[PDB]
């Protein structure tokens, strides 16, 4: 990062690599999906896990595509 | 002298209007291509700490002298780089301020012209300017 | 019946969306056509400059012609 | 930002600003550099409110 | 501000007429006599416009023609400082959070949560009132 | 000249507050019409030996509050504090006087769930008592602001608008006191 | 004469350009913008509630919803879509243009204006939060009749959260109404007299007065209702007479409230018709009188919702309700006169306003039918009502809302929404709404009551319910083009470099840049009529307007 994005860039840690957040997002959705393997008999919670995992995957994919096409940096 | 529907305010500002359903900018280029050019101009100047300018239009009889006067309109002329392209004259002129001298622009000025020219034979105007800005901004050090 | 009821609810909105979209989205917008090199530059002169960095002697320049 | 809105004779609405340092040719001040210290944002913290008066 | 007070007086007259007519029209024709819940609201609806209308009347007779009350007024007539307007404040969101905390406590009938919400509201309101009056720290 | 923006806002909001009490009055009047002859019914026995002295104290608080307004317009911040402290103390006595009357009424069988009269009586007077308590908080907050900065015309305006709320509260009680303890 | 400009306007601000502004803003423009996003979030949330109901009423029998879930659905749907979407967006547009219309730099109380937004947002969330409770949210309807809302008949915490959520939101509405009255009275620019303001500003000032009459009484009634459920009071006891007591107060709130969400949107179209007709607003003085008459008449007609109770004076309220039809009819004749002998181009703000005139009238005609007790004796509490109030509430809080958004989007963005995508959205919305709500007139008359989760196959309501279900999903898919248009045109829309993108604007906001600066005005023109912007932009028409003003 530079000054215009983070004004206090030289005053401390202000940059986090995008790969960590993208991989962490995929692992976040993977952890949501694997939790369907449990002793619960109901499926209402299973659909909530699927929806959140899909939302996280969509956000990660949207950010990766925008970063690849150069729309955002 | 003002256009239809345009008025001069008390503070000197111009209050203009446009007919409904019409555009106020109407640049003859696609919106997405303009965004890419802005990103090249904004990010290229940021990584170079020198304002980058793009001009499209006539350059008179002598293209070299015309670009010198045009650069005066660019904010902070001393630290500004102007790329002038004349589609009718088929000429490319690059002019930079005094502060840009000695910063590595002399090796990137022909680089931008050649890169822009190569894309100009293909019928791509915005693409040529985008390519010229990228290579010219990548050969200029901060400050 | 039950098959016809579900088909109309899920089919008519999608069919109407497609028909109506083709009527309007295929029209030409107010954006001007892309300039071509063969055509002469009839537009007004354009001066573009970036806003960065935030706020006359010429050090030289280069020429070219295509 | 002092929070005081003043209407100019031509109708311009401007907010009175208190510079934290030296001022250039006209009203606008010269921008200072960040020093890692908190910057005042309330005019009352700068003493503009005065004192109520000595007494019980 | 003659017109501003005239608007409330016009509403005051209609509300007073409706309250009197409807009260006297239910006392002899509605089943059960006067409609109370219904009449009380109409009578005090007049008071809402009466209080605002009377105050605007008194204010208008004190001050002369304002630049915005002049048919043909010039822009430069209103030049000068208008007053104090808050540039920024995070206190209002804290007041809403404080009030919502008490409401949740009241909805679920939690006496501890209601007491916390009331204390939060007073603390949050105090910050809003004292935001532009706290003096410099004396160290 | 200039219209007082804060005074206009307070007066406009005060008129809206009157509609809040309109709902409370409607509940009391609706229940009164369904009494059938006993209003208030047994064993409720209102006494004027306690309501009248407490009501007079609240009425007298308006005079002291208005005296502080004159000091505020005169620029005498210390005179404003003296009159508002006295108004706060007598306003506090109204809450304690009302609370003392509540204890005896509850002990005699008049409660919110006990009777329909208890519901209309307590919510009507209790919500007004909450307004008095809210007014007492306004007095403390305004008095605390007077020691923070110099007495400015904006500071004097805040004193005036606070007295507007106190005058509105006192006027509302007079309507409640006459409606409950006299129009039976 | 070469001026340096960016090839495109900046799509979005840098990191950290909004988050601290959202919670600390005192600017009405940003606050008004936060209203629209939250209002549309609740619009989509409340719209999904109706889709579940509509898809359940498609075939006889409970396929996927129970009686309790359906009962919770319309209660929360109505509460969200009247109080959490319609009422706030009245102040959503008011925080946008009203300070600009009167030539003011800000609202009277910037801090109190921001408090209203957060108070409303947290109040709305509390009421919706009843769904996560095991018992469910409120299932007694938005009119919350007594003693159904009683602890004995509504013991769950969802109803309790519904009551307290409305009280918090109601407090914000009262504060917003207080701010608007003070702003109009005190913050007017020099030369802007009372009879020189735009119609929208006139409607908001009138509406704010109605808020102070209605919302406090609702707060008082809800507090008494909360006492019954928690303190065991006898405020609304049937033997005490509280069945009529609650209904009287609630409808004294309700009918002023529907005009709280009607008059401002009457003003919105009143600002769009003159612009796209190249003509002055017809009957400008008459429109103000009509608005005042509507506001005054709306207070003493509260009991026409209570015809079937048999406990109100029918001749008084029937006659007074009929009186409201006259000033409302005058508004149509003024709006039609504005378009008469004009030059109509029918852009998206104009197209939505035209749809308002067609849609509103049919609902208005149904209102006169219900105003007569003999006709109301058969269609009350039936789908004829639901068809009437979704023609009158969709003619304004939606058609006029969309017209105002398309009208004022370039003003507050500097970008223009896509016209081709806007025309698709309008036609989809029109067709879907008409398809889903025209047949409900026959359903209510046939003998189908409102608030019914299930009906028998022998009732004969299956065919019309399926047709209404098809149209409702068209309304659902009509949201995608508008959401896409707002999402794309905000960042990649056509830039606006002029003060008035519509050319013939009349109010003062079109005399400033797009978007306006922090204080909304770097200059002020001379104000001599109700169209200062038109006079400024077209000085040569000053003489023509004065001479041709009277026919
Ligand atoms: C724990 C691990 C969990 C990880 C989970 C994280 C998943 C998130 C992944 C991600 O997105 O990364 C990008 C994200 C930031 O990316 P960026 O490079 O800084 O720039 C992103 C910009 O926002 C780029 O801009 P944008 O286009 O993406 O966003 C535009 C817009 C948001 O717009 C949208 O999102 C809507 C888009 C809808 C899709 C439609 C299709 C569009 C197709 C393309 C068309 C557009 C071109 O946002 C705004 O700025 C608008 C402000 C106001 C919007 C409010 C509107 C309300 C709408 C209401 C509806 C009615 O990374 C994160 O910050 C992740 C947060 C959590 C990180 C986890 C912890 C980090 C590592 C910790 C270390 C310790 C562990 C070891
Ligand atoms: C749930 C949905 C809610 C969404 C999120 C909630 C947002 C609300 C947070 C508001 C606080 C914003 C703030 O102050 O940030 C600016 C502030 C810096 O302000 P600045 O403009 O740079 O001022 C420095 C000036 O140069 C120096 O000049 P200056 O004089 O302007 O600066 C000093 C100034 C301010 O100096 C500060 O920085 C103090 C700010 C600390 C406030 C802490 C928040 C609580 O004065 C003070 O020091 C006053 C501090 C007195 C604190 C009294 C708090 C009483 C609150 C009672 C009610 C609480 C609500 C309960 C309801 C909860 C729900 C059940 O940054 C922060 O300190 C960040 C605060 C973030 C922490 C909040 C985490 C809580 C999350 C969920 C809460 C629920
Ligand atoms: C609910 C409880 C809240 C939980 C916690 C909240 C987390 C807040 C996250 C945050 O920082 O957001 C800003 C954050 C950016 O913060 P920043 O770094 O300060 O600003 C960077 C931008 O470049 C800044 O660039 P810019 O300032 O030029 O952005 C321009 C524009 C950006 O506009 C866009 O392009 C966004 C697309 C618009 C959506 C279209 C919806 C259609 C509505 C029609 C309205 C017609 C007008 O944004 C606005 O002006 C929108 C203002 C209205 C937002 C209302 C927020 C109120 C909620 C308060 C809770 C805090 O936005 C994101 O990038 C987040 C993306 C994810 C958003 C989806 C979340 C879904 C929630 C539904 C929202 C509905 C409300 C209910
Ligand atoms: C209830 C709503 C009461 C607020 C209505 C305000 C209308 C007047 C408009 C105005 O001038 O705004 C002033 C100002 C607006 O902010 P601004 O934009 O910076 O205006 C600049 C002014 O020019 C700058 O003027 P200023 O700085 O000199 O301040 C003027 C202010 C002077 O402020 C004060 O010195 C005292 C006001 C403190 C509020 C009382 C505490 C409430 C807590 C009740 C606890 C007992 C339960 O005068 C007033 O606003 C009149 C208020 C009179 C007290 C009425 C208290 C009713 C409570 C009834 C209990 C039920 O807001 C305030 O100072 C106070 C507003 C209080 C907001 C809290 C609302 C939620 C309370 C929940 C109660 C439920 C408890 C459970
Ligand atoms: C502003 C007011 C308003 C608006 C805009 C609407 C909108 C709609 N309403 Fe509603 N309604 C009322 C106000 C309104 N309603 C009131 C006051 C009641 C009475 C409450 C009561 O009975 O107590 C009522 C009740 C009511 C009834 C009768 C209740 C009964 O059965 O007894 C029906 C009929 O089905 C109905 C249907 C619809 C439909 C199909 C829409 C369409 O407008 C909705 C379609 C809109 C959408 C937006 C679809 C959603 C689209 C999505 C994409 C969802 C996705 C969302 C997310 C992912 C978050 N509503
Ligand atoms: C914007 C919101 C809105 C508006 C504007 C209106 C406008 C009107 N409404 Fe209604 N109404 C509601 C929202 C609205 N309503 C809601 C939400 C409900 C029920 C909610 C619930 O119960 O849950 C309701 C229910 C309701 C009832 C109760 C019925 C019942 O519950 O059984 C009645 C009774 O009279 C009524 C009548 C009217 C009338 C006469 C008008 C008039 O203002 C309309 C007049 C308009 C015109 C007349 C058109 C213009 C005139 C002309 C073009 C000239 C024509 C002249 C003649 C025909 C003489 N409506
Ligand atoms: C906040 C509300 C506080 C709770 C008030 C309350 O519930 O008190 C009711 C209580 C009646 O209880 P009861 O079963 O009759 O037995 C009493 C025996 N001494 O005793 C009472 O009746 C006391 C009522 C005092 C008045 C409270 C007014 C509250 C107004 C806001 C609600
Ligand atoms: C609780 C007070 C009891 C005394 C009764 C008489 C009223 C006079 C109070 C004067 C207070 C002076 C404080 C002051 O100026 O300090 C100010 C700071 O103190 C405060 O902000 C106190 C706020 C109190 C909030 C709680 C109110 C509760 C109300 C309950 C009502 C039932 C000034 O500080 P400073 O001079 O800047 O150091
Ligand atoms: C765009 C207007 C749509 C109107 C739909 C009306 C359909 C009526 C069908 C009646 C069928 C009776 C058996
Ligand atoms: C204001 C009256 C509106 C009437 C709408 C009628 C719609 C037609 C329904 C036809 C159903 C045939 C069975
Ligand atoms: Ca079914
Ligand atoms: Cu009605
Ligand atoms: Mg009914």
């Amino acid at each position: 990062v530079d000054v215009e994005d983070v004004p206090s860039a030289e005053w401390g840690w202000s940059h986090m690599p995008i790969g960590v957040m993208h991989i962490g997002g995929l692992l976040s959705a993977a952890f949501l999906l694997v939790m369907m393997r449990g002793n619960h008999v109901g499926h209402v919670e299973d659909w909530f896990l699927i929806g959140f995992a899909a939302v996280i995957v969509a956000l990660v994919g949207r950010n990766w595509w925008l970063r690849r096409r150069g729309w955002i940096r | 002298d003002l256009p239809y529907g345009s008025a001069l305010t008390s503070s000197g500002r111009i209050s203009a209007v446009t007919e409904p359903g019409e555009l106020s900018v109407h640049y003859p280029f696609p919106t997405m291509d303009l965004v890419v050019l802005d990103d090249a101009l904004k990010y290229g100047s940021r990584a170079a700490k020198a304002r980058f300018a793009v001009y499209i239009g006539p350059l008179g009889a002598d293209t070299a002298a015309t670009a010198r006067e045009i650069l005066a309109n660019v904010p902070t002329p001393e630290n500004a780089v102007l790329l002038a392209v004349s589609p009718d004259q088929r000429a490319i002129e690059v002019v930079y301020g005094a502060d840009v001298k000695g910063r590595g622009i002399e090796s990137a000025a022909p680089l931008g012209v050649s890169a822009a020219a190569a894309s100009f034979k293909e019928g791509n105007l915005i693409d040529g300017l985008i390519s010229a800005v990228r290579v010219m901004s990548a050969g200029v050090s901060p400050a | 019946s039950t098959a016809l009821t579900h088909g109309l609810i899920g089919g008519v909105p999608l069919v109407l969306f497609a028909v109506l979209a083709l009527i309007f989205l295929t029209r030409k917008g107010p954006h001007p056509d892309t300039y071509k090199m063969s055509d002469p530059w009839t537009h007004a002169p354009i001066l573009w400059a970036a806003e960065e960095p935030r706020e006359v002697v010429i050090g030289g320049g280069a020429s070219g012609k295509w | 930002e002092t929070g005081i809105i003043k209407r100019l004779p031509h109708g311009a609405y401007v907010e009175l600003h208190q510079p934290l340092g030296p001022v250039d040719e006209h009203g606008h001040p010269i921008p200072l550099e960040y020093a890692g210290a908190p910057l005042p944002k309330r005019m009352n913290k700068l003493g503009s409110g005065g004192a109520p008066g000595t007494g019980s | 501000m003659h017109i501003e007070a005239r608007l409330f007086e016009i509403l005051t007259a209609f509300f007073a007429l409706a309250a009197v007519v409807y009260a006297v029209l239910t006392a002899m024709f509605a089943t059960g006599g006067v409609e109370w819940a219904g009449t009380t609201a109409l009578v005090l609806t007049t008071g809402l416009t009466l209080i605002t209308g009377t105050f605007f009347r008194f204010v208008a007779r004190r001050l002369d023609t304002r630049p915005e009350d002049y048919e043909d007024a010039e822009i430069s007539d209103g030049a000068g400082e208008l007053g104090f307007f808050a540039p920024h404040s995070w206190w209002p969101i804290l007041i809403s959070l404080s009030f919502s905390t008490a409401a949740v406590g009241a909805a679920l009938w939690l006496p501890w949560l209601i007491a916390a919400g009331v204390a939060f509201v007073i603390t949050s309101v105090c910050g809003l009132v004292f935001e532009y009056y706290w003096g410099p720290e004396k160290h | 000249n200039r219209p007082n923006m804060v005074s206009v806002g307070t007066i406009v909001w005060l008129s809206s507050e009157l509609m809040f009490f309109a709902g409370l009055f409607a509940m009391y009047f609706t229940a009164r019409a369904q009494a059938g002859g006993a209003w208030p019914p047994e064993p409720t026995e209102l006494n004027l030996a306690l309501a009248v002295p407490v009501t007079l104290v609240l009425i007298a608080s308006s005079f002291t509050c208005q005296m502080g307004v004159f000091a505020a317009e005169r620029g005498d911040v210390f005179g404003l504090r003296r009159w508002y402290v006295i108004t706060f103390l007598m306003g506090l006595f109204f809450v304690l006087g009302q609370g003392y009357e509540y204890i005896h009424l509850v002990e005699h069988g008049t409660t919110i769930p006990g009777s329909a009269y208890g519901s209309v009586f307590y919510l009507a007077t209790g919500f007004h008592g909450l307004h008095v308590i809210g007014g007492l908080v306004a007095f403390v907050l305004l008095l605390a602001r007077t020691k923070m900065s110099k007495f400015t015309p904006a500071q004097a305006t805040a004193a005036i608008v606070v007295s507007y709320y106190w005058h509105f509260v006192d006027i509302v009680w007079i309507a409640l006191f006459a409606t409950i303890y006299f129009v039976r | 004469e070469l001026e340096a400009r960016r090839p495109f306007p900046e799509r979005m601000g840098p990191k950290g350009n909004l988050i601290y502004k959202l919670i600390t803003t005192t600017d009405h423009k940003l606050i008004g913008i936060m209203y629209c996003v939250v209002c549309f979030a609740f619009f989509l949330v409340g719209g999904l509630m109706a889709l579940f109901m509509r898809t359940e009423l498609a075939m006889p029998g409970l396929q996927f919803l129970s009686n309790e879930q359906f009962n919770q659905l319309f209660t929360m749907h109505g509460t969200v879509m009247l109080l959490f979407y319609a009422t706030p967006i009245v102040f959503g547009f008011a925080n946008l243009v009203l300070p600009l219309q009167i030539g003011a730099p800000d609202v009277a109380f910037p801090r109190l204006n921001a408090l209203s937004f957060w108070l409303f947002l947290f109040g709305a969330l509390i009421a919706i939060a009843g769904f996560i409770t095991p018992g469910g949210a409120a299932d007694f309807g938005w009119t919350a009749y007594s003693p159904l809302t009683d602890a004995i008949h509504s013991p769950g915490a969802g109803g309790d959260l519904w009551i307290m959520g409305l009280a918090v939101g109601g407090l914000g509405t009262i504060l917003g109404g207080v701010n608007m009255i003070t702003t109009v009275v005190c913050m007017r620019a020099p030369g802007m007299t009372m009879f020189r303001m735009p119609i929208f500003t006139w409607n908001i000032l009138v509406t704010s007065i109605l808020v102070l009459i209605a919302f406090p009484i609702l707060t008082a009634a809800l507090f008494g209702l909360a006492a019954d459920r928690h303190l065991g009071a006898h405020i609304y006891d049937p033997a005490n007479g509280g069945v009529l007591l609650w209904q009287h107060l609630f409808w004294f709130f309700g009918h002023p409230e529907v005009y709280i969400i009607a008059l401002p949107f009457f003003g919105i179209v009143s600002e769009i018709f003159p612009v796209f007709s190249r003509k002055p607003i017809f009957g400008y003085t008459t429109l103000i009188y009509a608005t005042l008459a509507i506001a005054a008449l709306s207070v003493a007609v509260w009991a026409h919702h209570m015809y079937a109770t048999g406990a109100v004076l029918l001749p008084f309220f029937s006659f007074m309700t009929f009186l409201i039809a006259v000033p409302t009819g005058i508004k149509f004749f003024n709006w039609i006169g504005t378009m008469w002998k004009g030059q109509l181009t029918f852009e998206t703000p104009m197209l939505f306003s035209v749809g308002f005139l067609i849609t509103f009238l049919l609902g208005g005609l149904s209102g006169v039918l219900l105003a007569s007790p003999p006709l109301d004796f058969h269609v009350t509490d039936s789908y004829f009502v639901i068809a009437h109030f979704h023609y009158v509430l969709f003619g304004t809080i939606v058609f006029a809302t969309y017209a105002g958004i398309y009208f004022w989007f370039p003003k507050m963005t500097g970008r223009l929404l896509d016209e081709r995508l806007g025309k698709l959205h309008f036609w989809l919305t029109f067709i879907g709404f008409h398809t889903t709500f025209l047949v409900q007139h026959w359903l209510g008359d046939e003998g189908m009551p409102r608030r019914y989760a299930d009906y028998l196959p022998t009732d004969g309501f299956t065919t019309l319910n399926v047709i209404s279900t098809v149209g409702a999903f068209i309304l659902g898919v009509s949201m995608l083009p508008f959401v896409w248009n707002v999402f794309k045109s905000w960042r990649y829309g056509e830039p606006v470099t002029v003060d008035d993108p519509w050319g013939y604007g009349n109010s003062l906001e079109w005399a400033t840049s797009c978007p306006p600066p922090r204080h909304n005005f770097t200059e002020l023109p001379r104000i001599r009529s109700e169209r200062p912007a038109f006079e400024l932009h077209y000085p040569h028409m000053v003489e023509r307007m004065r001479a041709e003003a009277h026919v």
